[PDB]
């Protein structure tokens, strides 16, 4: 609410959120916020019949029915930006999906459902879900994205930037029935997205959030890759460039590997390094761990890929199901590339 | 600078005026000039004390004390029971204000030092009988702006600048 | 069932890590964690220890800051390169035997006190020769992993 | 009921603590029991001058400098600076309420005599520089609460407790 | 006929200079007097090249690179690396515009040759990471000046307008 509405009536509602917050004044904070206005109509000689002492509280009356709520009062406007943006998001959703070779099968809104090659996979979840937030590069229609504001001609449109969007990739023979591999898809997320949680950073503390995901998947192999970390997923221009930060940390990966600068046997002994990295709490020890279990079966001797270091320890955990998905975020990005690679031969 | 003394509107005895010889200039900011009463400076925290009644320190937040501003002093021999304070008139907190002036404000309102043995309660006093006003009405705007009772026709809005705005609280001692 | 050996192995090496002032005490060192964790379980555990302490020289404030590592961690190994390294070793060794209840903690801190003592640990040893080689060596396998990694030339 | 005083944190050094003879008891209303510091109570105008102010009352809600209330005495039990009033301590501003009162308690509310011979223009003040947050502590909070921090384990996040909920104006006079 | 000029705000380590002495006067376009940065300019269809420090066109008007006007003298030797026009300053994109400047104008604007030995491509990028501000403002535009961080009251909102506004189109070559 402070943030919204900005200009010199910032300073008004600042006053009236202030006068709630412990089962506050109850209609005796004009007190505090009459002086606002009153010191303000006056900026105008055209005030009808504003009763003051009336504005004020059906303000406070507004607020605070936002706030026993707890949720946002809906009105049609609310609705009808939400919708349209969610129509200008499936645009630019349709080009990514051409963009990397992609068959498009249902895109409506929040939804879709493509057929990838599995090679353009990775790369595609990074991009779609930072092209959800708003966040990219170049752009893809007629149509550019500007953190958080898909833009058409110097036409500034918002976009969904907090909204989690979770994925679902199923690496399928092209000869599984159709039938159980969507069914999968529906199944393997509907269900399973739905009990997955993982530490997420929230206001200094360590919470645990449960969406936006990103699960794979290829004939009981199973991994999860969080896209946010954060729980409040953007809450400022600089909260962008660290959405699906893991993916390109898994698509820099891969791409070392396929050139030989690193052996594929790097999946194979993570193993032993794991227990280490997982029990080790001191990020400066980490760092050296993953950097001498990247060096060790590394196949060449000029390869200094890093991880973000925010990466160490997510513990991603899941309540009593048929998925086995390993407690560390790590070793997830291990089976990812299990799952990419396994479905290459 | 100028100094302002200030009036409130009670339902007790001590009312009228309880301060003597006017500005001695031609000038306040408390203006009556078009469409009722304006810039009726409101004062929180505070009551008005149905008793010798000055005004009270009370910490409750729920008091809607408010008065006539006018210039000069109260009185010019009460040192004992009064605020003796300032502000920059944009420091203040009005109702229904009117022209903007960037002075200071030597502001006298009437305020004793109880130093209270009973603990003060609280009382909600609206305006009732409309007679009752007949007599502050022309100890308000016909005591020192005297203009009024002469020619003028809002004597029917200043029924309305009563009839509802002024909700002040008491005592109840 | 050795899911805490990979934390006591981080607790232990910060320990050793720390005091080991000296850079080329720490090189020694990760020369120690290589090469004595295969000869335990080629040679054996007591045939191992027998040349640690042979190397070790203990008999000197050096047997007391071991005792002060086991609780301090201010700590520091003072002594030739391949001595502080063989006796910071024994610490490792002797860490684990402590923190599992394989020793009892009295007993050694003060068998490495009383030098009439020592004997009987050795003996100690000895009997527990089969069980402790058991037990130490995802220990002493990760303590030779986080050697390699945190023990860099500069 | 029983007495009970005011302590308003200053940034100064000037009215320290002077807290004599004790209750009988030593039910103060406030609470610190487990993390919070509760029944932080602020008020109308008594605004802080950051050297030996003790919060005189101007008449803009937006001045305010909260404080603690405890069951003491008038500042060593003199007649020179300070309020005495009653309320019933049902109309009361009291952020973080908690637990139970007592009705009609002898509150004392430390206050300073009008400051004139200048304009002011306060500002309000988020005090940072967390030198200060624990002075506050050392011997003016261990002692007025006499019982609690050093049983349990929490310690720290009162002093940004004191960051998140403590904000107030400074005179500057 | 104002000599002006055009540094732009990347985040490169190349827009060090690029200029010389003084304007020839003091009618600026830093109006950073108010609420801090007013009155950007953002050129229409140009990259910034992410090296070489200065601009290249390509023909969409899909681009924006923004800066200040702040004139001098483009290091007083170029005249082939600008553009030598004449605005008469209602044909800019112009943002937080103050009240209308009718005058007209010299345009020096830092031009790198279009020059496609490589392929143009667009790249987006705006401002963030502390130091990534504590470069370049104060590299240049705090000694337009150099009163700002002397006495600027506005330094939290002035820091905050090259994450807010100037947001440029690098060249990903």
């Amino acid at each position: 609410l402070v943030n919204a509405g900005s200009g010199s009536i910032v300073d008004y509602v600042k006053t009236v959120l202030k006068c709630i917050r412990e089962n506050l004044n109850k209609c005796s904070c004009a007190e505090k916020i009459y002086s606002n206005e009153v010191a303000k109509v006056m900026f105008r000689v055209n005030v009808e019949k504003a009763n003051v002492e009336e504005e004020v509280k059906n303000s406070l009356e507004y607020f605070e029915t936002i706030l026993n709520e707890g949720r946002i009062i809906v009105t049609p406007a609310w609705h009808v930006s939400i919708s349209s943006a969610l129509n200008r998001g499936l645009l630019v959703e349709l080009e990514l999906v051409n963009k990397h070779k992609g068959f498009v099968i249902y895109a409506g809104g929040d939804d879709l459902l493509a057929m990838l090659p599995v090679d353009e996979v990775l790369d595609f979840i990074k991009e779609s879900r930072r092209a959800f937030a708003g966040f990219g590069t170049e752009k893809l229609g007629n149509m550019c994205l500007e953190n958080g504001f898909v833009r058409i001609n110097n036409a500034y449109y918002p976009s969904l930037p907090i909204v989690g969007r979770s994925y679902s990739v199923i690496i399928a023979h092209y000869a599984d029935p159709l039938f159980f591999v969507i069914n999968d898809s529906y199944n393997l997320l509907e269900e399973g997205k739905e009990i997955i949680r993982y530490r997420v950073m929230y206001n200094g503390e360590y919470k645990d959030a449960k969406k936006d995901v990103a699960i794979f998947r290829y004939q009981g192999l199973t991994s999860v890759i969080p896209l946010s970390l954060k729980r409040p997923i953007v809450s400022s221009v600089s909260d962008f460039n660290e959405i699906a930060s893991i993916i390109d940390v898994i698509l820099e990966l891969k791409k070392r590997i396929d050139e030989g600068r690193i052996s594929v046997s790097l999946l194979y002994d993570y193993e032993k390094y794991k227990h280490l990295i997982v029990a080790s709490d001191e990020k400066y020890l980490t760092e050296f761990l993953v950097k001498d279990w990247i060096k060790r079966n590394s196949l060449r001797k000029h390869v200094e890929f890093t991880i973000d270091e925010k990466l160490y320890g997510v513990r991603l955990t899941i309540e009593n199901y048929p998925i086995k998905i390993p407690n560390d975020l790590i070793s997830n990005i291990v089976y990812t590339l299990r799952i990419i690679y396994g479905g290459e031969k | 600078s100028t100094q302002r003394e200030y009036v409130f509107i009670p339902i007790t005895n001590s009312i009228t005026i309880d301060v003597k010889i006017t500005i001695g200039g031609s000038d306040h900011i408390t203006n009556i000039d078009e469409r009722g009463i304006h810039n009726v400076l409101v004062i929180t925290g505070y009551a008005v004390d149905e008793k010798n009644g000055r005004l009270v320190p009370t910490l409750d937040p729920c008091d809607y004390v408010k008065g006539i501003l006018v210039a000069g002093t109260p009185q010019q021999a009460q040192s004992n029971d009064f605020l003796t304070l300032k502000l920059p008139a944009n420091k203040l907190y009005l109702i229904r204000k009117k022209g903007n002036i960037s002075d200071d404000l030597k502001i006298y309102i009437p305020y004793s030092s109880p130093d209270a043995r009973n603990s003060m309660k609280t009382k909600p006093v609206s305006i009732s009988d409309d007679t009752i006003v007949n007599n502050i009405i022309k100890e308000v705007f016909d005591k020192i702006y005297n203009i009024t009772q002469k020619e003028k026709v809002k004597i029917e809005k200043v029924k309305e600048d009563i009839k509802e705005l002024f909700s002040y609280y008491a005592l109840e001692q | 069932l050795y899911e805490e050996d990979y934390k006591l192995a981080l607790e232990a090496f910060k320990k050793v890590f720390n005091a080991l002032t000296h850079y080329g005490a720490k090189q020694a060192f990760r020369s120690r964690a290589r090469d004595l964790v295969e000869e335990i379980y080629n040679s054996g555990f007591i045939p191992t220890f027998f040349y640690i302490i042979s190397k070790a020289e203990l008999n000197s404030d050096s047997l007391d800051s071991l005792i002060s590592l086991f609780s301090s961690d201010n700590a520091i190994l003072r002594g030739s390169d391949e001595n502080v390294s063989y006796s910071a070793y024994l610490f490792i060794i002797l860490y684990y035997l402590i923190k599992r209840g394989i020793i009892e903690q009295k007993f050694l801190i003060q068998a490495l006190r009383c030098e009439k003592t020592r004997l009987d640990l050795i003996d100690k040893l000895y009997n527990l020769a089969p069980i402790i080689s058991a037990k130490i060596r995802t220990y002493l396998l990760a303590i030779k992993r986080l050697s390699e990694a945190l023990i860099e030339a500069r």
